[PDB]
């Protein structure tokens, strides 16, 4: 079967 | 445990694939939420992200400052929203169910009861020997029943007279004829 | 200019309650969920999972970043908690009621936030602990949420019900009433 795609999170600079 | 009053603090992160005449124009919205703020958000319609408020300007600029990231974001259109229309298109967007129409009176008050319908687009008419009525008219309005299903309920004023026969008719995409019920007092 | 469908994927992670969601969103209904605690794919309804299929390891990594992200937003804020906004609650019907025909009780609790809440169904006054299904948080465009619980029932004089809702955001329990009113 066919997949849902998903964004994936982007992370935030630490610093 | 009782007595739980801590501090909450909640992150909301949306992915949002608007399509416009089939998935001939697609927009994306990524959005960042912080407890109920949005402060950051990449739109495809800019092709980076901006910040929504002064808290999210750190993460827009760290954010524009990645090639990768912005050109996976750019090419998203196409790789995630189009990608996921045509996956579910069959039975999302495809959808059809035919509601159950009934009609009953309330204790003046005539009820066109419209059950169990998808899409949502749905045109609920009633008529008095054939003849329109509109100004005595009231919905509940279309109802999300949460289950891919919706219903709705809607009702006629009237004074009703012998050999009178009002017939509620409904307009649906899941049929080609429309639905006729008719009530005769 | 003429919008016709938004599917929307959407997740969150709330401390200090360590709990997170992530769901598909089709025009305002459920496709799908990842249930957290089993790790694995939810259809809203069971007949998608033979039409489509999801991959829930990759949504749990996006919760790992959801979690690091909010920890680092919270600082940055300095702790700024949320603002609790109470729910609205409504009880209504799968269709019209009918003396002793199978129907479903429907408790919609809407605009609230946070996605923490406390639902039971009473009858006559006394908890139904079995038998009710119930959604995950649904999105809201203003960032609130919705939630919708299910009760199948047979329609009695006999019988009435409260959809009691606990919220940080109520004074007290919310109760909302529905008889049968044959």
């Amino acid at each position: 079967l066919d997949a849902y795609n998903m964004m994936i999170s982007a992370g935030f600079s630490l610093w | 445990s009782m007595g739980d009053t801590r501090p909450r603090f909640l992150w909301q992160l949306k992915f949002e694939c608007h399509f416009f005449n089939g998935t001939e124009r697609v927009r994306l919205l990524e959005r960042c939420i912080y407890n109920q703020e949005e402060s950051v958000r990449f739109d495809s319609d800019v092709g980076e992200y901006r910040a929504v408020t002064e808290l999210g300007r750190p993460d827009a600029e760290y954010w524009n400052s990645q090639k990768d990231l912005l050109e996976q974001r750019r090419a998203a259109v196409d790789t995630y929203c189009r990608h996921n229309y045509g996956v579910g298109e069959s039975f999302t967007v495809q959808r059809r169910v035919e509601p159950k129409v009934t009609v009953y009176p309330s204790k003046n008050l005539l009820v066109c009861s419209v059950s169990g319908f998808y899409p949502g687009s749905i045109e609920v008419r009633w008529f008095r020997n054939g003849q329109e009525e509109k100004a005595g008219v009231v919905s509940t309005g279309l109802i999300q029943n949460g289950d891919w299903t919706f219903q709705t309920l809607v009702m006629l004023e009237t004074v009703p007279r012998s050999g009178e026969v009002y017939t509620c008719q409904v307009e649906h995409p899941s049929v080609t004829s429309p639905l006729t019920v008719e009530w005769r007092a | 200019i003429k919008e016709e469908h938004v599917i929307i994927q959407a997740e969150f992670y709330l401390n200090p309650d360590q709990s997170g969601e992530f769901m598909f969103d089709f025009d305002g209904d459920e496709i799908f969920h990842v249930d957290m605690a089993k790790k694995e794919t939810v259809w809203r309804l069971e007949e998608f999972g033979r039409f489509a299929s999801f991959e829930a390891q990759g949504a749990l990594a996006n919760i790992a970043v959801d979690k690091a992200n909010l920890e680092i937003m919270t600082k940055r804020s300095n702790y700024t908690p949320i603002t609790n906004v109470p729910p609205e609650v409504t009880v209504l019907t799968n269709s019209p009621v009918e003396l002793r025909e199978p129907n479903v009780l429907i408790c919609f609790i809407d605009k609230f936030t946070p996605p923490v809440v406390n639902v039971t169904w009473l009858r006559n006054g006394k908890p139904v602990t079995t038998g009710v299904s119930e959604t995950v948080f649904l999105p809201r465009e203003d960032h609130l949420f919705r939630k919708f619980h299910y009760l199948p029932f047979l329609p009695s004089t006999e019988d009435v019900y409260d959809c009691r809702v606990e919220h940080w955001g109520l004074d007290e329990p919310l109760l909302k009433h529905w008889e049968f009113d044959a």
